[PDB]
């Protein structure tokens, strides 16, 4: 329950035209304002009042608003385009506090597959000199955004020690996760590699290090 | 033009104050202007915090009335929030923004600055290189990073080479241990050629536990 609501996630095809609802009693009277969110960044306005955008958005984002309803569509949906979408007023009762809507996520599906670019890297010799091993696996580019993650000594499975990130967007609207395997110096020195495995719809990446 | 900064101390213990600032540049505080506060849970929505303008009038969220003051110093050209009396549901990160006078919008949004309320004390991170290798080095380029282990609160910033390094640099999202540490990498992909020439340094900065680190990263 919110003053303004509005529908938590809504999907779109690349190319087609999607619309996300907002609804309060404050809209009557306070025209919406409307603001995109990429995860990481700071809120974009986008629209506001009565169909005007700001200078630098593009043309495809228009608004507009009847009874106790605003609507922002996106014409033509890009990839850039999938965000969080909030809309904004200012309440009717009391000194007009400004409320916000919870907030909708817009997936654009059609998107092209993205196979994720492992990096491993072994203990560094200056955590070893303090009695500490850490063996870094960061995996990026990959979409969609679901990517399960495996260690091995030598050629054995390994769960202790294990602390995997959840997926997180980039900039170029591709995933990226982190796993970090700990070990004693004597474990990672007492073995003949470690291997980090990265699979992804289907398909396994691995990246193996080894003491040196 | 205008642009806004937010500075804060990151870490606010429960029933303390939190007191950030943002400081203006390219128009007058004393306009006619709204100067706002937002805030943003980690994973959640956006909730408006107050307003001030003229330097006079301020209006505040209801919810969080009794706890919020929002003054102005005319002769920083900043304002200020000041949230008492603070709980874990106060950790965001808090935004400064500006409305105008007509309908309503904030158009001029800083960057943002994370606030965490926790009885636990700062933690500063170890910087350890993640040294260039034959193995980290896929044709005529190579990948060479840092590691930002344990630490507490969020965040840190993670540049290279004080800023003139940006093309090839990806800094990962903190994991959360089971000890309640966070630790970061940052990776940066350049070409293989320039390991013998161009020097590599990560800048570290962990503001709550005065941590800045400088650590160079060669080629074991």
């Amino acid at each position: 329950s919110s003053e303004l609501t509005q529908d938590p996630a809504v999907s779109v095809a690349l190319g087609q035209t999607v619309r996300i609802t907002c609804q309060g009693d404050s809209l009557r009277g306070y025209y919406a304002s409307w603001y995109q969110q990429k995860p990481g960044q700071a809120p974009v306005l986008v629209i506001y009042g009565k169909n005007n955008r700001p200078s630098g958005i593009p043309d495809r984002f228009s608004g507009s608003s009847s009874g106790n309803t605003a609507s922002l569509t996106i014409t033509g949906a890009q990839a850039e385009d999938e965000a969080d979408y909030y809309c904004n007023s200012r309440d009717s009762s009391g000194n007009h506090p400004v409320v916000f809507g919870g907030g909708t996520k817009l997936t654009v599906l059609g998107q092209p597959k993205g196979a994720p670019s492992v990096t491993l890297f072994p203990p560094s010799s200056e955590e070893l000199q303090a009695n500490k091993a850490t063996l870094v696996c960061l995996i990026s580019d990959f979409y969609p955004g679901a990517v399960t993650v495996a260690w091995k000594a030598d050629s054995s499975p390994v769960k202790a020690g294990v602390e995997t990130t959840t997926p997180s967007k980039q900039s170029n609207n591709k995933y990226a996760a982190s796993s970090y395997l700990s070990l004693t110096p004597e474990q990672w020195k007492s073995h003949r590699s470690y291997s980090c495995q990265v699979t992804h719809e289907g398909s396994t990446v691995e990246k193996t290090v080894a003491p040196t | 033009q205008v642009q806004l900064q937010e500075s804060g101390p990151g870490l606010v213990k429960p029933s303390g104050t939190l007191s950030l600032t943002c400081a203006v540049s390219g128009g007058s505080i004393s306009s006619s202007n709204w100067w706002s506060w937002v805030r943003q849970p980690p994973g959640k929505g956006l909730e408006w915090i107050g307003e001030i303008s003229h330097g006079v009038y301020t209006n505040y969220n209801p919810s969080l009335k009794s706890r919020v003051t929002i003054s102005v110093d005319k002769s920083k050209n900043q304002f200020s929030l000041k949230l008492s009396s603070v709980t874990a549901a106060d950790t965001a990160v808090y935004y400064c923004a500006r409305a105008p006078p007509y309908y309503y919008y904030m158009d001029v949004w800083g960057k943002g600055t994370t606030v965490t309320v926790s009885g636990a004390s700062t933690k500063g991170p170890s910087v350890f290189p993640l040294a260039p290798s034959s193995k980290s080095t896929s044709g005529g380029t190579a990948a060479l990073g840092c590691l930002v282990k344990d630490y507490f609160p969020e965040p840190v910033t993670v540049s290279w080479n004080s800023g003139a390094l940006t093309s090839g640099v990806h800094t990962f999202p903190a994991v959360l241990q089971s000890s309640g540490l966070y630790s970061l990498s940052s990776v940066v992909t350049v070409p293989s050629s320039s390991l013998g020439t161009q020097t590599y340094i990560c800048n570290v900065n962990h503001k709550p536990s005065n941590t800045k680190v400088d650590k160079r990263v060669e080629p074991k």
